[PDB]
RNA sequence: UUUCUAAUUUUUAUAUAUUGAAGUAAUAUGUAUUGAAUUGAAUAUUAAAAAUACAAAUUUAAUUUGUAAUUAAUAAAUCU
């Protein structure tokens, strides 16, 4: 079947992009943010 | 299921002539005289002379056989039933022409 | 003789015992019944005997 | 050809399971009456050190200023985040044990939103005294 | 043998006027008068196919 | 913006002697047996020419 | 439609029967009245009369006879 009911919760799996992914320290409360701006930026290999 | 659905046929026509046995029983057989052989030889001569006697019951000595009678039970019910049915004429062309008054 | 065929089920269940397919062998429980309580009631339709 | 795939309680279902009784019996809690008694039992449920307050009322944020009945930490709810189902998150668990009364300002809002309750499950409110708790100052 | 276009419009019209199986085909079939009150459903023929008459 | 809902009922739900007429000819089931008619077998009625005549 | 790959929409969907209920009895206002060559429940029109139940027919030039006597017959229980 095509209509498939599950939790849509589900289609954007945050296993492996926690907050400790964007803000590193939050577990540790310093609150810093180092995100990755955008595809564009991507300095190089 | 089957002896149910067979029991519609008879365990009435049962329970009524279970009950007549247990009339005949008590107010009858006390007071009846056994030796019918000789009774009977009585009617055989009774009807050699013509002018016998062979009585006519009646309703006391008659109703020891009164019985829950579904041929006019269940009969007269169906009439009555219907002429229910018969009186829902009559009264559905007065309400019907009773849906023309105005309000 | 004493061989019988050992068969849980009977090899085919429509066959009949008459002329016809509607005279079927085997029928429902629930018309077997229905079949013998008209035998084992009045017959005032279809003589008996 | 539903009702074969789906059940009985499809097509002849009247999906408003909101309230085609419990309306009624609001305003039959509405007709016995609430008194002293019916909040000293509800003042051993302050007595009882556990404290979640039990009555609530659905009163206009002005009205509440003239006769202040917050006294015993009773919850004043909005009769909206009670009609809306907002407040379930702080009901009691007991729908079947739990009554807990529902105070307003006139007595059509009281039952107009203990009915809502009912609409929660809830089972026991004899849905109003705007007065009485006040005459049990507790 | 008039077809009664539907089914429904079958009329026993005399005492002898009966139904009759004929192939799947209810009809009325008579000893007396007897292709006069004769009656037969409408259907396929009694010996039809699937490419010939659906 | 008006919404029209029914009122709140004080009298029976089904009319009773207000009922409209059933609206269809009353030949009730029990004056052309038509159909949808249960009767015990030892009730059977009229067969006053087939099997009442002899009842039993 | 860059290329290798992965995929949730499939020339497979349910079709109406059990039962030519055909034995079981003389009658009786009455062959109503009218219209009618005639008509007696079954020409024509007329239809809310009655009592001790059987007037929308077949039948006959008319009747009588003679067919007929408001009944068990649960497809619903989805089939996957
Ligand atoms: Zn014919």
């Amino acid at each position: 079947r095509y209509r498939l009911f599950h939790p849509v919760h589900q289609t954007v799996p945050f296993h492996f992009n926690p907050v400790q992914s964007i803000f590193p320290l939050i577990y540790e409360n310093n609150l810093l943010a180092k995100p990755r701006l955008s595809w564009k930026d991507y300095e190089g290999r | 299921t089957i002896a149910d659905r067979v029991r519609r046929y008879t365990d009435i026509p049962e329970a009524s002539t279970e009950e007549v046995n247990q009339r005949w029983k008590e107010h009858v057989m006390p007071r009846l005289q056994t030796d019918l052989e000789y009774n009977l030889s009585h009617w055989k001569k009774q009807h050699r002379t013509g002018a016998g006697r062979p009585a006519p019951p009646t309703l006391n000595e008659y109703s020891l056989f009164s019985v829950p009678d579904h041929s006019s039970l269940g009969q007269d019910a169906i009439d009555m039933l219907r002429r229910r049915e018969a009186q829902r004429e009559e009264d559905w062309w007065r309400e019907r022409k009773g849906q023309l008054k105005p309000p | 003789v004493n061989e019988e065929g050992a068969k849980p089920m009977p090899r085919d269940m429509w066959a009949i015992w008459g002329w016809h397919r509607s005279e079927s062998k085997f029928i429902s429980r629930r018309d077997l019944i229905m079949q013998q309580v008209r035998a084992r009631v009045h017959s005032g339709k279809e003589l008996v005997g | 050809n539903l009702n074969k795939r789906y059940g009985a309680p499809y097509v002849a279902k009247g999906y408003a399971s909101l309230d085609p009784r419990c309306s009624l019996d609001a305003y039959s809690s509405f007709q016995q009456t609430v008194t002293s008694a019916d909040m000293k039992k509800a003042l051993l449920s302050i007595d009882s050190t556990s404290s979640g307050a039990l009555v609530i009322d659905v009163r206009s944020e002005p009205e509440r200023r003239l006769r202040p009945l917050l006294s015993p930490a009773i919850v004043a709810l909005h009769p909206h985040d009670i009609l809306s189902g907002a407040a379930c998150p702080i009901l009691p668990s007991n729908k079947e044990r739990a009554e807990m009364f529902v105070v307003a300002s006139e007595a059509q809002r009281a039952v107009n939103a203990c009915t809502a309750l009912r609409r929660w499950g809830f089972s026991r409110v004899t849905a109003v005294s705007v007065d009485a708790v006040s005459e049990a100052i507790a | 043998h008039p077809g009664l276009v539907p089914r429904d419009k079958l009329k026993l019209h005399c005492e002898f006027c009966r139904f009759h199986w004929v192939q799947d085909t209810l009809v009325v079939r008579c000893a007396a008068h007897p292709k006069e009150h004769n009656q037969r459903e409408i259907w396929l023929e009694p010996t039809w196919t699937w490419g010939k008459q659906q | 913006e008006r919404y029209y809902a029914l009122p709140h009922l004080r009298g029976p739900s089904m009319p009773v002697q207000l009922a409209q007429p059933s609206g269809k000819y009353p030949s009730g089931k029990f004056t052309q047996m038509m159909e949808d008619v249960a009767i015990h077998p030892l009730q059977k009625p009229d067969a006053r020419y087939k099997h009442n005549m002899y009842p039993a």
